[PDB]
């Protein structure tokens, strides 16, 4: 699979200067000439917020300073006037094969320092290893059997995104290669729900569980995220502490 | 083999659909006065939309599966209703122009398309095209039309044919450019694309024939020849099986062998038409086929996306 890099690890600026961020690929992401890049923003201790699709295109609520370019395997967000409310980790994604994947992410930091889908998870907290797992996402004000997108991803410690799978109003589910033999999907249209079981957890799992909304154009955008529900895997009971 | 050195598939199968179309569509059916022209067309077309679209289905099972379809169903009839418009206008311009008139009609996709993405797409072609368009349209000033007009066809107001034929391509250039922004904006297989669009032009035309009172009703024509029940059929087939042949062409050796390969049967198909079922073509006329030609190989060889 392709493998994201990002070579800016972590950067300073004052305000009123310009901030280019680098993304790279290990293999060319355009098809038909169109470039297949993401970009998203994540505040600290919050969800990440949909950006830019297609590499040049602006979604729409986002501030114009924000801007894209590049194309082949080489591609750099561009914000002239940065400002206090853009200070975050931003990623880049691709959207070329099965498998998406995030960047490693770049942190930028100032020097000197009903109507609308809601979607909220749920699950158990603490659970020893070789134990299955389950986690709920619960989905109000929308039907779940309209034209959308619902997945679920993940994120370790360090900020290291893995999107885990996703299933379509049509009923037809995608999973990762990796995970594929390992955990399952299911929904309920009754309940309007859809959960996320894992088969025989290890340590390895600790990580902070999203579900999220996504449509597809230019590549899959998930435009919208869940508040994410912390697991931890342990071989204890986690008591004053 | 199995290298472009002996494409024995495509080459056998759109010479077999050619030499088919040709057979059915002017045919000579009856004699003397009991003569009934071949005036059914959504029949054909609806025919050879089956098959192709059953061809499709086992072609994507048999093959890769893994793909899963992002496209909107809406966009399939849109593509499909202009799809099956082009091919029916074509198919029944037949029935009053000749068949060299109605190839050399139906091989002149650049112009339109040049046309469709100027005046909408503004992309701006220096040297590939309003440059190398000069002699597809000096050819088809010779084939088609004559010195002043005054010998052949002569001047009059052109028959239906004609019109028809515009018609069909305005209607395929029309059809390249939706399925053109399908695939560049939702990433569409070519198979799926087929499949779609196929059995959306199916439905259309069922509907259609039905309203028509043919299906109910031409079955007599038929029964007094029934010879036309295997032939049509047949024809149909070949179409299919290049459709399969040409994906091979896409994953080997790119597009250009494949349209290379399809200038030079289009030109063999006329040669054919031309040596075998004797529709003399006047002189200074061949002149016109081979302006036309190599125009479009040229295009096809300089300035090409």
């Amino acid at each position: 699979d392709i493998v994201m890099t990002q070579s800016p690890a972590s950067l300073t600026v004052s305000l009123g200067q310009s901030v280019t961020i680098s993304c790279r690929a290990s293999e060319n992401v355009e098809y038909y000439g169109t470039s297949l890049m993401q970009w998203y923003q994540q505040k600290p201790g919050q969800p990440p917020k949909f950006l830019i699709y297609g590499a040049s295109n602006i979604e729409s609520g986002v501030p114009a300073r924000f801007s894209g370019s590049g194309s082949g395997t080489d591609f750099s967000l561009n914000i002239h006037p940065v400002e206090e409310d853009d200070i975050a980790m931003y990623f880049c994604q691709q959207s070329r094969k099965v498998p998406y994947t995030f960047g490693s992410g770049t942190k930028l930091e100032i020097k000197g320092s009903s109507g609308e889908v809601q979607l909220q998870e749920s699950g158990p907290g603490l659970v020893k290893p070789s134990q299955s797992l389950s986690l709920t996402c619960s989905v109000t004000g929308y039907s779940i059997t309209s034209d959308y997108y619902w997945n679920w991803i993940r994120q370790f410690p360090g900020n290291k995104l893995e999107w885990m799978a996703y299933i379509r109003y049509d009923g037809t589910s995608d999973y990762n290669p990796s995970l594929k033999n390992r955990i399952s999907i299911t929904r309920d249209t009754s309940k309007n729900q859809f959960f996320l079981k894992l088969n025989s957890v290890a340590t390895e799992d600790t990580a902070t569980y999203y579900c999220a909304r996504a449509y597809y154009y230019d590549g899959i955008n998930f435009d919208y995220w869940g508040q994410g529900t912390t697991l931890t895997v342990s071989s204890e009971n986690l008591y004053f502490q | 083999l199995r290298l472009p050195l002996c494409f024995l598939g495509v080459f056998v199968c759109y010479f077999y659909y050619g030499i088919l179309q040709e057979k059915i569509t002017r045919g000579k059916y009856g004699e003397g006065a009991k003569q009934e022209t071949f005036t059914f067309a959504l029949t054909l077309v609806f025919i050879q939309c089956v098959i192709n679209a059953v061809f499709a289905k086992i072609l994507i099972q048999f093959f890769d599966t893994a793909r899963v379809d992002h496209t909107r169903s809406w966009l399939y009839a849109a593509c499909s209703i202009s799809y099956l418009g082009a091919m029916v206008s074509s198919n029944s311009a037949l029935q009053f122009v000749n068949y060299p008139t109605q190839v050399l009609g139906k091989s002149c996709k650049p112009i339109p398309v040049m046309l469709l993405g100027v005046t909408l797409l503004k992309k701006k072609y220096p040297l590939a095209k309003y440059l190398c368009v000069l002699l597809i349209v000096a050819g088809v000033a010779l084939f088609m039309y004559k010195p002043k007009k005054v010998v052949g066809i002569e001047e009059h107001t052109v028959g239906y044919g004609e019109l028809l034929l515009l018609l069909s391509l305005t209607l395929d250039g029309l059809t390249g450019v939706s399925q053109d922004h399908m695939r560049a904006h939702y990433q569409t297989g070519s198979n799926h694309m087929m499949l779609n669009i196929n059995l959306w032009s199916t439905l259309l035309l069922g509907m259609g024939i039905l309203f028509t009172g043919e299906l109910w009703e031409f079955l007599s024509f038929a029964e007094r020849y029934p010879a036309i029940i295997y032939n049509i059929l047949l024809f149909g087939l070949t179409s299919a099986l290049g459709q399969s042949f040409i994906f091979m062409t896409v994953v080997y050796f790119g597009p250009l062998t494949c349209s290379i390969i399809t200038t030079t049967r289009k030109f063999f198909t006329i040669l054919a038409s031309v040596i075998l079922f004797a529709n003399p073509i006047s002189p200074m006329q061949w002149v016109g086929t081979v302006l036309v030609f190599l125009g479009l190989g040229l295009d096809a060889k300089f300035g090409k996306g």
